[PDB]
């Protein structure tokens, strides 16, 4: 058997979209909303359903760990998840099976590579609001094992390069692990583009009448920033993410896109944009790597 | 308005393991806190939580009764935080109200499952707080507010209990030195990280045992910012805003380490 | 020789679409803009790519005639094309060839079947700027020959009904035409949605923070309207043509969908969306119904 | 310094084709108006037409000379309609900086190629204006403008020329009754659509000629409805607006069809 990468989303978790497309499990209901974005997830949707994978690992910006980068290792989890900032868009019953088997392979792999790793063990855990958008977002079924990663602090309470190299070797330490379990994973980068913002709600959320991007120069960075992965120049996209961060207030800086990076060994190919949105003026891309059509997802043969 | 003001750690760890002697010792003081809380004879409890985090309008908790088991994201090995947590609904509810006229867009959170921070859950455990003897009006970390609206936000909140009657307990939940341990250490050999954020934390200390408030003023921010101090210390600007900025000192009954913070349990003479 | 409609388009004509590429043809020079729009025409402008057809033709809400309908009728147009109310945006220069004889007989079977049709004879005429955008947008290589055709005032003049009415028959009649010429066509029908907008033009018009639904209800229709097209309830959406132009000022009213529709024969087939978007707070789709793929594009006989 | 005042016709027929007797008497009548406009001596010829569109904000044309071919998208078989028309780019451009002023948002057009309607062109041609000697400032019809709106604009461009010191003529562009026909005809027997379109136009030429400015004013609005009247009028209450709603009487020095379509040239008795 072999371990496969067979492609990255960069899947941003704005609850929104979920929230416009109203599902039986969230509670609030919708009049429909961001229809665009809820398009790019339509084609992300089958794009995955295609790629029948394994598991799905995830990397969210909304739990954040300061104890090095701990993974989900309890194999159900549930509960209702409310957005703490859109507790009126987003109250979310869910129910998922945790990789358990992988996520510890992650974590040894993250320990024997330097980085402080943590097994989340507690059965009672709430997954976090970020997690449980994106992985209906882009697998609404919930029939798909997953591996929940956290977010560690170090790119805010160090600095973006200390903790940007940390997701890089979480990125390495992922792929090693999925060769070594053998899985057909698929690796979803949870992270907004940029992330300026509307400071007041609007009075019916789904008036896409006021939604927009908040700065031109934001949006100018997010354009920019996409366009550079769909001509495959992610050596530039990199190059360019320190300053993106500072400028577009971006949070990619959370680490999801560097881990997704690194555990794809950065590949230097065309992304497939599904669609750009703004979602409170925050600018969001359904983006796809997609390595099994390019010759890049097999990684070796797995342990005995 | 207020007969009671303190400053109790945000941390869970206290309350988590308390075998842990460090976290023992601030787990004991908080509830010493909780005593010197009820017998003040509040009618509400004024709250805000450095962990309680709002990014657009400013929030209050209007929930009549929340209730359910909370996991901290950091600390979920060390155990679970059930919490039932009542809240004034009358006085949250005109909170709301006055925060636009006080130039500060705001908003109720009533909703089912919300999720209410550690701070806070481990503060009404411990405190005895959230009771429908004592419920609660807990305020936001807003993100965007500075140090000077968190003030006129507490200030607000003790306006509209004088309008309704009530005298009030304030309570900021917070930490102080923020230099959190990177790696997984030993509960019972945890201390403070750094011997320069321990100075800090026993020179500002020193400053609120005092009342030395001009003097406090001028030390917070280059404080939180050379001590890491948890969300730039607004949780101690929440209580001078409630007090109307004048406080005749306080008496520090707990002060330890949290995985490398500095956590404080203090209790303002008014 | 059977004739084929390969694919019908809905490609909406609005310059800053053309503008934000930066085309060597349009004079005036962008920051970009509009990218979701832009993309969603980089897919239709493939999937036209692919289809190799002999001619496009495109009916345009911006060549208006009171005396029936006209067709573009000398074999090579060309000229600087300034949108009047955008100077700022679109002055770009265009050469195109016509499809003269699929032309005429598109205005022989609209006059056989009681449409009064013109053909454009005058070789000085410029053509209108919301067909020479449209084409930009779906085919800027300018390779493809044209069959452009004007959209009668008919739904002004008249009403929405018996304009529809006379623009259904303009559809017919030029399937007619395909099928009795053998041409491989495809069709443009150059319409945008909800055409309520903006009153004011920004600083600097491609601040895309600035670009938004002018409307709540305008978009609201839009994306109905759009997801009935996907779901392919063609008949449910013409049910509910008539609502949507009075509620949203729907620019579908000009005619070119129903022409279109009409001359695919109102196929309950499922619509590809390749983005929705705005400019000036209008409503955008850009879409397609692949009759070749649905096996419907063959027009019969003789 | 407004010394003049006309209506004429927007169509070009009478200019293309005035072999056709009716278009023919349509076009003299045209030129006629353009040799009392000349006597007139003015320094600017302040211009609207129904058929220059504007959706956004008002427009002025700012361009020093446009020149080039038009061709007619309804009338292209007829001929094509060559022009060189000169802007007085001073007060345009004053027209578009007061606009505002008003509260009417404006910008100046200036472009190489930008499609000058058929009415500017074929009055010009016909009128012999848009000279050196007779420059022009026309203001677009933008389509959401009142008749209202048409005569603070026309108003405020009288102003800006008096400003400059400059003797203005006014030209109106426009139809009357808008009953075009619906099927090709032969041009010969081109007629007034149906008698009510001529009892309306007939109607409201006399009540032109007798300067009975009120009368007017309230059989406009039902006029422009019912005789389905070229933009409502429009080009009517510009010339209204520059005269101040004040004029003496008016000669009528042709009335005819095109396409059955009422078309007049009107020469106004300040
Ligand atoms: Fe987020
Ligand atoms: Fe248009």
């Amino acid at each position: 058997m072999q371990g496969e990468i067979i492609a990255g989303f960069l899947a941003p978790h704005p609850p929104h979209l979920v929230y416009g497309e109203n599902p039986p499990q969230n509670e609030p209901r919708s009049q429909g909303g961001w229809e665009v974005l809820r398009w790019a997830y339509e084609r992300a949707r089958e794009r995955l359903d295609a790629m029948k994978p394994d598991v799905l690992l995830v990397h969210s910006p909304h739990w954040i760990t300061s104890v090095g980068h701990h993974f989900l290792g309890v194999p159900e989890l549930s509960g209702k998840s409310v957005d703490p900032i859109f507790p009126n868009v987003f109250r979310y019953d869910f129910s998922l099976n945790v990789d358990v088997e992988l996520a510890e392979a992650c974590a040894e792999e993250g320990r024997k590579a330097g980085l402080v790793t943590k097994m989340m063990r507690n059965p009672k855990f709430r997954v976090d609001y970020g997690t449980i958008t994106t992985l209906h977002l882009i697998r609404p079924q919930w029939d798909i094992p997953v591996v929940g990663i956290s977010a560690n602090n170090s790119p805010y309470y160090l600095n973006t390069k200390e903790g940007m190299s940390e997701m890089d070797v979480l990125g390495k330490a992922t792929r090693e692990a999925i060769r070594k379990t053998g899985r057909k994973a698929v690796l979803l980068a949870s992270n907004t583009l940029s992330h300026w913002h509307f400071h007041e709600e609007p009075t019916i959320p789904e008036d896409m009448s006021k939604e927009y991007p908040a700065t031109m120069a934001g949006y100018q960075w997010d354009i920019r920033m996409i366009e550079l992965m769909r001509q495959g120049k992610t050596s530039e996209v990199f190059k360019l993410l320190p300053q993106f961060i500072d400028e577009a207030f971006a949070e990619v800086k959370s680490g999801a896109f560097t881990w997704m990076h690194a555990a794809m060994q950065y590949p230097e190919l065309a992304a497939e944009l599904f669609g750009y949105g703004t979602v409170i003026g925050t600018g969001n891309a359904v983006m796809e790597w997609d390595l099994r059509k390019a010759g890049l997802s097999m990684l070796g043969a797995a342990d005995q | 308005t207020v007969v009671s003001a303190f400053l109790v750690p945000g941390t869970p760890l206290p309350q988590l393991k308390p075998e842990v002697p460090s976290w023992g010792q601030l787990a004991a003081a908080t509830e010493r806190a909780g005593k010197a809380l009820a017998a003040s004879r509040p009618d509400v409890v004024l709250v805000y939580s450095t962990q309680w985090l709002a990014v657009l309008d400013q929030q209050w908790l209007t929930r009549p009764r929340s209730e359910g088991v909370h996991v901290d994201e950091n600390w979920y090995e060390f155990g679970d935080l059930a919490y039932d947590i009542r809240a004034d609904t009358a006085l949250a509810e005109a909170c709301v109200t006055s925060s636009p006229l006080h130039g500060v867009h705001a908003r109720g959170v009533n909703y089912d499952g919300f999720p209410i921070d550690t701070g806070t859950i481990t503060a009404c455990t411990l405190m005895g707080i959230g009771t429908d003897a004592f419920p609660l009006v807990v305020g936001s970390n807003n993100l965007y507010h500075s140090g000077e609206i968190t003030e006129k936000l507490a200030a607000l909140a003790v306006d509209c209990a004088k309008d309704q009657n009530k005298r009030v307990a304030v309570v900021g939940v917070g930490g102080l030195s923020g230099s959190l341990f990177r790696e997984e250490i030993d509960p019972r050999e945890d201390r403070i990280a750094n011997e320069e954020d321990d100075k800090w934390n026993r020179r500002v200390l020193k400053l609120i045992e005092a009342g030395d408030v001009s003097a406090l003023r001028e030390a917070m921010p280059v404080y939180a910012k050379e001590a890491r101090v948890d969300m730039g210390f607004k949780h101690l600007h929440w209580i001078l805003g409630a007090l109307k900025g004048k406080f005749s000192g306080a008496n520090v009954l707990g002060y330890g380490p949290s995985y490398g913070s500095g956590a404080a349990v203090i209790e303002f003479r008014l």
